[PDB]
């Protein structure tokens, strides 16, 4: 089960 | 004992050849049960396990949307961190992240983990706190500032804390019989004649899992390192594992020699002589 | 940029005996960058059908691919792996030995 944050670095 | 849960991701650019290449997987300590390819034709998350197909279609079918959605923020990334280091836009660079948790014997939570790397180096981590970034540049230290004004940290927290465990729990669960399992390796010790002078012994690790073990030479009951040659653990192709040791020896003095093997499936650890 | 150039062992997944099925594995980690090119041989030329693991990498952030095909072992047939990689000045070729 993959994390839901995804910001852009 | 202890497990872990980890999300291994990879974006590489290829300037010329369209978008960058995104492959994702996920294992539950040495057995990888996901994978993503942009490249493959499904355009979706894929099971690699047989134990994972318990899964319903909403799994699925989050499962894509997330992992689409960490193909894109890498997309934006390749072009950001080109500007960040002021490179070229016809060289070839790759993004890496992985995360996941570890849990102990008693499957509660233990460590949690967060890291990027650009092209072969660290960039940012999230700190074994899970509430402050470590950034390895001067460079990292604009996207720290970001993600500092964003709450990432704690809804990473949130999710390497809770989620992250209850996953992780709940696939041991259902993979019981192929993740709960021990299969101790199977040991022997082969010689082969260098010179006259010189014997080769080597000390085989077959078919083993979990993929930690430990492979060791004593002389006469001492720890014996000299002249002694260990490869990298490899994978049999079949979820099992395998390793050796050799050590050159003189010419009649094999009998001085044992081999020492401790793995999760040996209580005892063995010891082969010649 | 940190290059790292890979590691290479060829091995079959079983104890190999003459005229059983098996498998011939190529392993190769250490590796950066991703990109890497791998061929197993059989007395020289290459093998056709060839699958390789999915990309991941290790607490170095260096790759690794697992690539492997069936086989039945002789007395006569000799196997290797052939491996290139921006950071070999030439493609390298290791003998599978049992």
């Amino acid at each position: 089960h993959m994390t839901e944050v995804v910001r852009h670095c | 004992g202890s497990h872990s849960m980890r999300y291994f991701f990879t974006s590489v650019s290829r300037p010329g050849r369209g978008e960058p290449r995104f492959i994702a997987v996920g294992y539950v300590d040495d057995t990888q049960f996901v994978r993503f390819d942009s490249d493959a034709a499904s355009q979706r998350m894929e099971p690699r396990a047989p134990w994972i197909e318990q899964e319903g279609p909403e799994y699925w079918d989050g499962e894509t949307r997330k992992v689409k959605a960490h193909s894109q923020t890498h997309r934006v990334d390749l072009g950001t961190l080109r500007g960040y280091y002021n490179q070229s836009e016809a060289g070839s660079h790759t993004v890496q992240r992985m995360y996941g948790c570890d849990v102990g014997s008693d499957w509660r939570f233990l460590r949690g983990y967060h890291q990027y790397a650009y092209d072969g180096k660290d960039y940012i981590a999230l700190k074994e706190d899970l509430r402050s970034w470590t950034a390895a540049d001067m460079a990292a230290q604009t996207t720290k500032h970001k993600w500092e004004a964003a709450h990432v940290a704690e809804q990473l927290r949130a999710y390497l804390e809770g989620t992250c465990v209850e996953w992780l729990r709940r696939y041991l669960e259902n993979g019981k019989e192929t993740l709960q399992r021990t299969d101790a390796p199977k040991t022997h010790m082969t010689h082969h004649a260098v010179s006259d002078h010189e014997a080769t012994l080597r000390c085989w690790a077959l078919s083993f899992y979990p993929a930690e073990i430990t492979l060791t030479w004593q002389r006469d009951g001492e720890d014996q390192t000299q002249d002694t040659e260990l490869v990298e653990t490899r994978p049999a192709g079949d979820g099992t594992f395998q390793k050796w040791a050799a050590v050159v020896v003189p010419s009649g003095q094999e009998q001085r020699y044992t081999c020492h093997v401790q793995h999760e499936g040996l209580p005892k650890p063995l010891t082969l002589r010649w | 940029m940190i290059q790292r150039t890979p590691k290479i062992q060829v091995y079959s997944r079983h104890p190999a005996e003459n005229g059983k099925s098996n498998f011939l594995n190529c392993y190769v980690s250490g590796f950066h960058p991703s990109d890497i090119e791998v061929d197993l041989l059989k007395n020289g030329e290459r093998i056709e059908k060839v699958e390789h693991s999915d990309l991941s990498f290790s607490k170095d952030w260096s790759f690794y691919l697992l690539y492997y095909t069936e086989f039945t072992p002789t007395e006569k047939d000799e196997y290797a792996c052939r491996v290139n990689h921006v950071t070999l000045s030439q493609p390298k070729i290791v003998k599978w030995d049992r």
